[PDB]
């Protein structure tokens, strides 16, 4: 009967899905951050 | 350097599909990755080194 | 392909222990605790 | 609050602040995590029965 509990619902393995989701969110935020201009002339380096 | 696209990187053939009015290329990281040569119609993919 | 798009200076090093090795540890523990 | 604290009830400052990015977004995310964890603490401690 143990197997059905894991196989049926989708919230059983949240405690490990959360970790990888957090890491993905952090990486995505860091990558997307450089698109910000930070109050400078332009985000792209060469145009300055 | 394409009409105002300064940069570097290894350029290869771009087999991806562009709409007739579309020339730039952007990614999830939100940086230029593909272009279309104005002289010759083929599409170029600017892959990194 | 976000992992492939993370090339902009971001790397994901592989763990030292691989999945088969971890499974071998688990098998050893199981074969120990039941005999 | 994102903008009320920094330069609340201002127009041009509000315009010039939104170009920094998603700072207050992750601020609010962290604070929400703090709050839900705070509730979870009492839930864990007292609900053993």
């Amino acid at each position: 009967k143990i197997q059905d509990s894991l196989s049926s619902t989708a919230s059983a393995l949240g405690k490990l899905q959360d970790v990888v989701n957090h890491n993905a969110q952090a990486l995505n935020t860091l990558v997307k951050q450089l698109s910000s201009k930070f109050g400078a002339i332009s985000s792209v380096l060469n145009d300055i | 350097n394409f009409n105002g696209l300064k940069g570097t990187g290894v350029l290869t053939e771009s087999n991806k599909k562009f709409l007739p009015f579309q020339q730039f290329g952007r990614d999830i990281a939100d940086t230029t990755d593909a272009v279309r040569d104005p002289q010759t119609l083929e599409i170029l993919d600017i892959t990194p080194c | 392909l976000i992992c492939a798009q993370k090339f902009k200076g971001l790397t994901v090093l592989p763990p030292l222990l691989t999945d088969e090795m971890i499974a071998q540890y688990t098998s050893a523990l199981l074969a120990g605790t039941i005999t | 609050d994102c903008t009320m604290y920094i330069c609340g009830d201002s127009t041009e400052c509000s315009n010039l602040l939104l170009q920094y990015g998603s700072f207050c977004t992750q601020l609010k995310r962290a604070l929400t995590g703090i709050a839900v964890e705070q509730d979870k603490n009492t839930q864990e401690v007292f609900a053993q029965v």
